[PDB]
């Protein structure tokens, strides 16, 4: 089916060609408001910027380096972002309200290999709850299920100004390397599920925050299974779906989705192996869970 | 460095 393609390629092992070959054919749109001076301490690399036509915008100073991506006939929307910076953390909180996203995708670790690959934007006690005073917002440590490679918080994001207050939820994922893949497509697809079940996905929500250290590579190969297990629904047809054709579709929205040929085949392997779930095996899912380790 | 190359 799609399971040709796939033995195919890893057969003539050409599969650093095909992800040179996306780097080829991705769009390159201008980052003008990403690239002003007054924006350099906004950014945490200086290779990675939300295109123009595409990026969040603050309600205040309004840059962040932020995407929506806007899969049309998939109808979802995904915000990717990079990790905050000491200086980012209440604009964060700021978009995540200003957008009425209900879920927050951590996929990166504060510390990883000795870099510091994000900052600590969430309080870790319920005891000690953040106040970020430069955009008006608390955020307070309600509940935490923790589990061996991830672990799901609930958090309470309040307006200080009208006194509003939402439910957000923090799905982080802590066994994913940068440049790196998860350990399987079970403990992957079982996170991915995890987070549909919460309904954080759902239309009635704004559009699901999803980070890495780039908010591209990690979160790139997340936002792509999902967008193409979505697309084998609705179109109901599991070999419809070009994985490639979607990935590009992706990077008009943001540069550089997907980091590393490994990342590109893992897409793969995650959306065929997810194809049993569409396809009607609906219990595949419990196996997943049991294949994943999640417990102790 | 602060390059994501």
């Amino acid at each position: 089916e799609m399971e040709k393609e796939f033995e195919q390629i890893d057969k003539s092992g050409s599969w650093a060609a095909i992800y040179q070959d996306i780097r080829h054919e991705a769009s390159d749109f201008p980052c003008r408001v990403a690239k002003l001076p007054k924006n350099k301490n906004r950014n945490r690399y200086r290779d990675v910027s939300p295109f123009d036509h595409s990026r969040i915008k603050l309600h205040q100073n309004d840059y962040i380096n932020a995407s929506l991506i806007k899969m049309e006939e998939a109808q979802r929307s995904y915000i990717l972002t990079q990790g905050p910076l000491p200086n980012t953390c209440g604009h964060f909180w700021e978009m995540v309200w200003e957008q009425k996203s209900r879920g927050v995708v951590m996929l990166n670790r504060v510390m990883e290999k000795g870099s510091l690959k994000c900052a600590q934007y969430w309080p870790q006690k319920e005891e000690k709850e953040m106040i970020f005073e430069d955009t008006n917002l608390k955020l307070t440590l309600i509940s935490e299920d923790i589990k061996s490679y991830y672990t799901v918080r609930q958090l309470e994001l309040e307006n200080l100004t009208t006194q509003e207050t939402r439910e957000i939820l923090h799905f982080h994922y802590t066994t994913w390397p940068a440049f790196g893949v998860p350990e399987s497509p079970a403990s992957f697809l079982n996170f991915l599920f995890k987070v549909r079940e919460s309904g954080s996905l759902s239309p009635e929500h704004g559009p699901v925050v999803v980070h890495c250290s780039a908010g591209i590579g990690r979160s790139g190969t997340f936002c792509l299974a999902d967008t193409c297990l979505l697309l084998m629904d609705k179109r109901k047809d599991p070999s419809s779906v070009d994985i490639k054709k979607v990935l590009l579709e992706m990077r008009k929205f943001r540069m550089g989705l997907i980091a590393t040929a490994d990342q590109l085949r893992f897409s793969y392997l995650a959306v065929i192996e997810g194809a049993k779930f569409i396809m009607g095996d609906s219990s595949v899912q419990d196996q997943w869970k049991e294949l994943s380790h999640e417990d102790l | 460095h602060e390059y994501y190359r």
